[PDB]
């Protein structure tokens, strides 16, 4: 059987606006040598910040980095802004020969300095409610509230983040429980409310 | 005599994001009588682990150069462009059908919470449009997305 | 009497929810104490009070724990082993003030969630 895997060493990156850089760790866990390709994408995963060096060969069981630098742009400084990291690992009768490559991508969260406090102080400050057939999830806060586990009568329903001062709507009961993942890739405590 | 001081020690501890995926090749494909070779045959089993519970089927994108959405193009390599049309599906906890994207929407089924620690995915059969498959070795490169909550 | 620290690199869970030993957590630096103190005289401890060894517990209201253990070098590289919570597992401190390492052991019990994890740390220094 074919063997795939690429370890990112962290979850998430909280970039501090206007930083120069962030370093983050890529490890190639497999048995052969891949080329690790770097790529940054807009919060709709369409193709500002600039990952060095982009592309590199990463030999097996080895671990390297990659910096993240900010070279210009303009961000709002109310909110976390989201952007995209992916990192690709390249591999070196009707028969079928099919080849994979894991492309693995984590959140880029640009956090303006004038914000204040983290997410797991605001976790508990989403609001709720039932409307068009769907559990619309309110955001007051200015950080993306990254759900990682979210009940609603019991039923289990697929996470998605809330983006800052706005809504979220789930598809499908009374109560919801939910959990944020916290800034370093951990599952934070249970808040429950009924819906309004 | 006995002098004290004290500090409060804070220590960062950090999940990373892990992604792993087992390709298991399935049974060679036989070509039927007529020509067409059969629908629903399982061409190989994709274990993807590493993941975080929680992760959900549309975080999941298998992506090929064909990008047909819903399916993976195999591909003849002789040169005659000879393509059959393949789907990726998988069973959730209640055993019923799920799928991840498959370049960029889900063909069967709702959104849904992967199995927790790995997820099972079957490549499977459709057909071809054109018909007339010659023998040969048949072949896609396809990416493999996980956008981790 | 002066204890300040300084953090290391962060601590990476592995698959299985636990973290691996040894790793160099943060540095304890240990300064002002009398020419001629000994390892024997430094007692650091903290509230779970597990002897050899101070405990990290998360914010998160889980009370998910780690343990470490607190081991400086001297001159020709020896282990320099300090009270822990009244005990060990004698050598005399350099003159002025003292590294010791934070180092990982393991997760108490169960896996860790990711987070930040607090000890209010005391050192009492005697035969001062």
């Amino acid at each position: 059987s074919k063997e795939y895997g690429v370890t990112i060493g962290e979850s998430r990156i909280i970039y501090p606006l206007d930083a120069a850089g962030v370093m983050v760790s890529v490890k190639n866990t497999q048995d052969y040598p891949v080329l690790i390709q770097s790529r940054i994408y807009d919060e709709n995963k369409e193709k500002p910040f600039v990952v060095t060096p982009p592309l590199f060969r990463l030999d097996a069981k080895q671990q390297n980095s990659l910096r993240i630098a900010q070279a210009g742009g303009v961000f709002p400084r109310d909110k976390e802004s989201l952007k995209w990291l992916c990192v690709k690992g390249i591999p070196p009768d009707v028969g079928v020969f099919v080849q994979f490559a894991i492309n693995n991508c984590i959140k880029l969260l640009v956090r303006p300095n004038e914000l204040k406090g983290t997410p797991i102080q605001f976790a508990e400050n989403l609001s709720w409610k039932v409307d068009g057939g769907k559990l619309i999830a309110e955001n007051p806060s200015p950080f993306y509230m990254n759900i990682g586990e979210l009940t609603f009568g019991g039923k289990s329903i697929p996470s998605h983040y809330i983006p800052p001062k706005s809504t979220w709507a789930f598809d499908l009961a009374r109560n919801v429980s939910w959990r944020i993942i916290n800034d370093q890739g951990g599952l934070d405590r249970l808040y429950s409310k009924n819906v309004t | 005599a006995d002098l004290t001081a004290s500090t409060t020690v804070t220590v960062t501890v950090v999940e990373p994001a892990r992604i792993t995926l087992t390709y298991k090749e399935g049974a060679p494909i036989t070509i039927m009588d007529n020509g067409n070779i059969d629908t629903e045959l399982l061409v190989g089993t994709l274990t993807l682990g590493g993941y975080k519970t929680g992760t959900t089927s549309t975080s999941v994108n298998f992506t090929d150069a064909a990008g047909d959405p819903m399916y993976l193009t195999f591909t003849s390599q002789d040169g005659n462009n000879h393509q059959f049309t393949t789907k990726v599906i998988g069973k959730d906890s209640r055993d019923f059908d799920i799928s991840p994207k498959v370049n960029g929407e889900n063909l069967v089924g709702d959104d849904v919470v992967l199995a927790t620690g790995s997820q099972d995915f079957f490549v499977r059969s459709i057909g071809s449009k054109g018909g007339k498959l010659a023998a040969g070795k048949y072949t896609d490169a396809v990416t493999v997305t996980v956008s981790n909550q």
